[PDB]
RNA sequence: CUAAGAAAUUCACGGCGGGCUUGAUGUCCGCGUCUACCUGGUUCACUGCCGUGUAGGCAG
């Protein structure tokens, strides 16, 4: 047998674009009336600042270069004065039937696909997957740097079953850490409902809604907006966040990039902390590929190896390309 | 060409990330083309199992919001992109351009199969929407339950059922769910009035459908000539430009069990209209058929006037 | 494709307007006989050139990313479906909303 | 060893933007319904006061310019006829942390930058740097030309630890110079938290109200925004000022700008007094450059002495290179 | 079975310097608003008494 030449898997836990809106400390609870947090426009003048190169020291073109102003119009996004707590509201659904591709073209490989991850559901649950995932949700990682330096983030997690909610969820999102993985009997029950809806015995839909305590009138980090450049025009906005109705937002992909940060069996370290899943794991932050080809352990070489030769990997490794399952991709030559 | 026996309404679907571009000639709203796949996979999902035919759909379109931007400079519009990951050696990605929108919209869907007879409305109606929740519309996820705690139910409402009277009044109590956007029906004949009152001057069609959705400023006899309602172009449907293939003679196929053809877009014009100035409610129904003997494969709501 | 010698695409139409070498290089190449100004050797590489410049592929190949897409047909299964990207269809398209846009009868 | 192709740091020392409110004095310490500072419009006939070109000296000319004088729409800000002071708030935390970037590329070069910063905080603390930085909050700096000419300025200072204040400092702004660095007891006291910030033992937040006794009607200086283009169809405004929703207000850049105005370390002179620490240390309202990179004392080169080839600088400038690093940029190729 | 399936923009910043808008002015003539009505028909669920009682009744 060999690879499909297409192979085309729709993502799980998919997201919602995540809205912010600012309120008071102990008021959380009628944290539904709190308005917005806004998007405005501001001016700023700065200097030269960046290395210059080594035919530019000069220090009368320096001096001169630097009596041309330089000024930038940027989007920023602070907290109300009067209030101290960011709230992030965003929805999350899982789905399950996590091993059918939307598309393949071979029938033999796809079956032997199907088989290949009904035995790894048989061997194991997806319970180790679905508690790092509640992990990640239960700790503020979707919070990115709106955590960096909070005082105190805490998370509400609303299972909904019908129109009203099922079950509720409340962690101290700071206790939680981000390195290391512990096991909460409250956190634990969170990982048997995202592994009962990951194992297609339901649809799970959740409202994840976190407070990080800030602080009156500081900014807020939403996501931003991509520009590509007008070179031979005028000089544009050099910041732009992303805003849905009027209402400062973090994109679906953010959040979705902070949910799979789970992956703690890349070969180069384990210190250094759970990365995001994908083939060739890659972060962007640090510009360098973990999981390289000439190592035999990214994504496509094991999955060649555990379906076309039979090979089954290690269960961590296992659990990182059931993990790229979940994650979905156009995978094919 | 089907008369549908009753009609599902699926109330205020919300849309997040879904396609904006659709075509390579329009930007705005999807084509009804995935409309049209939407409720064929959902016939395929939910429809078969309760002896149940979905044929057509009509779409109303509450709200848009496009993920673009005017770049400071000229009157065109860029769109936004997102950050893809790193390739393998970690330098930098190929940027291929995609728009995404968020869509607010109403789905009509008609049936004609035993509809009231083996199930009750309400429970199709609530089954239907809970296979709807949990896929994808447009290239976009269908945006779960939120705080919109009151537009949750459906309603299927029978056609023919009742008296004539009573069809336009439960029709028009229908319409009152659907006044906040306008629906989108098909103007191919009116596409050809046009071109036949221009082609007095000139003999030539695409020059047309670029003539008639534009804001034509006419000098002093500087006024604007102007059409009576919202005329967007739309793809048309999908023309082939290659012959029949078997499922196994092309390489990289989706499946080696469906047969594969080489296609081009046609696109014609569509009009947004308010769903009051139609009578009838199965007019706005948006059917596709095919005409495998050559390449129509063509989208559009014909019985709408 | 990924060849950047233009200058065959060039020659094309250096000799066609007028000529019937670049409008019978591809095909019933009786002036390019003439059009070689050599002997057979020369007019044949240009033929045969001309020839397998306008070749179709013939064979069909479809991708992972060339957009596949199920239709279906009246009460029976479906078809697969490779939409092209329309090039010259949008290039003639962009030459009139060039012309709309710019030009100097559209500026006056 | 190399430094690194991309380098960032986030800022520590994350201010807010500063609020303007009005009032009188003795009343400050009742200073909660303070009403603020309204920007308003008005007209200005502009005079003829440029340098001419010599060109156009002729006085028909200048005279014919005379005579007809334009006419501008200008923003302004000055405080109620009845009060006398000003009011002006803001938040700032201290985070700590601040050898840790952002981004980077080598994982040598993040490593030796991470040793060098742990050594330096293992020779001496944060202490210098957090009394230079308690020094420019004692006194009114972040008041730029509101201080200039005041009466009476007092700055109180409120370490808030949960919702409510846990530590309150009283400052008189105007015994504090702007020239030289004191000793004072609750200076120190300051200085300490805010090292304890800088150095990850703690999470400060700080709340800062100034009160400048300036006099009745007095015209306040607000942050100014940027105008790209002029015509008829505004009102001809020449001059726009910053304002949140309602009320007069300074960019968080101009408070945190004159924040870090420590650097007395520069090789021109020291008798002009601290500047603000910049790579290529330059000040906008001198046009020039102080740590000229002829010099061996700008920042790029002393960060490339310190940690590639282990040149430990003096520790002044050792003192400047860190200051930088709180800072934070964008550093590298 | 949806031009389907997949995706982290981001780090940092001093916009302020200064100014006389002025002089002068007639708003004004004239005018038909009328005709005809049940609001309250229990929307006044009150006041006091016996009874330990809020349980239950009474009297106007």
């Amino acid at each position: 047998l060999s690879t499909a030449s297409v192979l085309a898997f729709e993502r799980k836990l998919d997201p919602s674009d995540a809205l912010m809106s600012a309120g008071a400390w102990a008021q959380r609870d009628a944290s539904q009336e709190w308005p917005a947090v806004t998007v405005r426009e501001k001016s700023v003048r700065g200097t030269i600042s960046n290395r210059l190169k080594t035919k530019d020291r000069d220090p009368a073109k320096l001096d001169a270069s630097i009596q041309s102003p330089n000024l930038q119009t940027v989007d920023v996004a602070n907290l109300p004065s009067d209030a101290d707590t960011l709230k992030v509201r965003f929805t999350l659904r899982v789905l399950g039937g996590a091993g059918t591709p939307s598309a393949c073209n071979d029938a033999a490989y796809r079956d032997k696909l199907l088989q290949t991850v009904a035995t790894y559901v048989n061997e194991q649950g997806f319970a180790e997957l679905a508690r790092r995932y509640a992990h990640n949700l239960a700790n503020a990682r979707f919070l990115w740097r709106n955590r960096v330096g909070a005082e105190a983030v805490e998370v509400r997690i609303n299972h909904i079953r019908q129109g009203e909610v099922a079950r509720t969820w409340r962690f101290d999102a700071l206790a939680i850490g981000l390195r290391d993985f512990k096991a909460d009997a409250e956190l634990d029950a969170l990982a048997e409902l995202i592994a009962s809806g990951l194992s297609g015995s339901g649809h799970v839909l959740l409202e994840v809604v976190a407070f990080a305590r800030i602080g009156d009138g500081q900014e807020v980090f939403p996501s931003q907006e991509l520009i590509l450049d007008k070179g031979d025009k005028k000089g544009q906005k050099s910041k732009t966040l992303y805003s849905v109705r009027d209402a400062a937002a973090i994109h679906s992909q953010k959040i979705g990039n902070a949910l799979r940060t789970i992956d703690t069996w890349y070969p180069d370290e384990d210190g250094l902390g759970p990365i995001a899943v994908e083939p060739y794991g890659s972060v962007t932050s640090q510009g360098k590929a973990y999981r390289q080809p000439k190592q035999k352990l990214d994504f496509y070489t094991l999955l060649d190896n555990w379906v076309l030769r039979d090979e089954a990997p290690a269960v961590e490794q296992q659990h990182y390309v059931i993990a790229n399952l979940i994650r979905g991709g156009v995978f094919g030559e | 060409v089907t008369d549908p026996e009753a009609l599902l309404l699926l109330p205020r679907l919300s849309i997040q990330n879904a396609n904006a571009i659709s075509s390579p000639l329009t930007w705005g709203f999807p084509s009804p083309g995935a409309f049209t796949g939407f409720v064929h996979a959902l016939q395929r999902r939910v429809g078969i199992s309760l002896d149940i035919e979905l044929d057509g759909v009509g779409i109303v379109c509450h709200r848009f919001e496009a993920q673009i931007s005017q770049p400071a400079g000229k009157r065109t519009k860029v769109f936004n992109l997102t950050r893809n990951p790193l390739n393998r050696d970690g330098s930098t990605a190929a940027i291929v351009e995609e728009g995404r929108a968020h869509l607010e919209v109403s789905l009509l869907l008609g049936v004609h199969g035993d509809g009231l007879d083996d199930h009750p409305a309400q429970e199709i109606a609530r089954q239907v929407q809970e296979q709807a929740g949990a896929m994808r519309l447009a290239g976009g996820s269908i945006l779960p339950w939120c705080n919109e705690r009151f537009p949750a139910p459906n309603a299927e409402l029978l056609m023919l059922g009742g008296s004539d009277e009573q069809r336009r009044k439960n029709q028009r109590r229908l319409t009152r769910r659907l006044l906040p956007g306008f629906a989108l029906v098909s103007r191919e004949a009116l596409l050809q009035q046009h071109l036949e009152t221009l082609r007095t001057t000139l003999p030539e069609a695409t020059t047309l459908d670029a003539l008639l959705d534009l804001c034509r400023i006419n000098f002093e006899p500087w006024q604007v000539r102007d059409k009576p309602g919202w005329l967007v172009p739309i793809p048309a449907g999908y023309n082939a430009l290659s012959p029949l293939y078997l499922p196994g003679e092309v390489r990289n196929a989706r499946d080696r069990e469906t047969p594969l053809r080489f296609v081009e877009n046609l696109f014609g014009l569509g009009e947004w209209l308010s769903p009051h100035r139609v009578a009838a409610l199965s007019d706005l129904l948006w059917y596709h058929h095919a005409e495998p003997d050559k390449g129509l494969y063509r989208w559009s709501t014909p019985r709408f006037v | 494709g990924n060849a950047a010698a233009l200058d065959v695409f060039k020659f094309l139409s250096l000799q066609y307007q007028g000529k019937n070498l670049l409008n019978w290089l591809t095909e019933d190449s009786a002036e390019a006989v003439q059009a070689l100004s050599d002997n057979a050797e020369q007019a044949r590489e240009w033929r045969q050139a001309f020839i397998g410049i306008t070749a179709v592929k013939g064979a069909p190949a479809s991708h992972s990313l060339a957009k596949q897409l199920y239709f279906p047909l009246p009460g029976s299964g479906y078809h697969l479906l490779a939409p092209l990207f329309p090039t010259s269809l949008v290039h003639h398209v962009h030459a009139l909303l060039r012309e709309a846009r710019f030009g100097d009868a559209a500026k006056a």
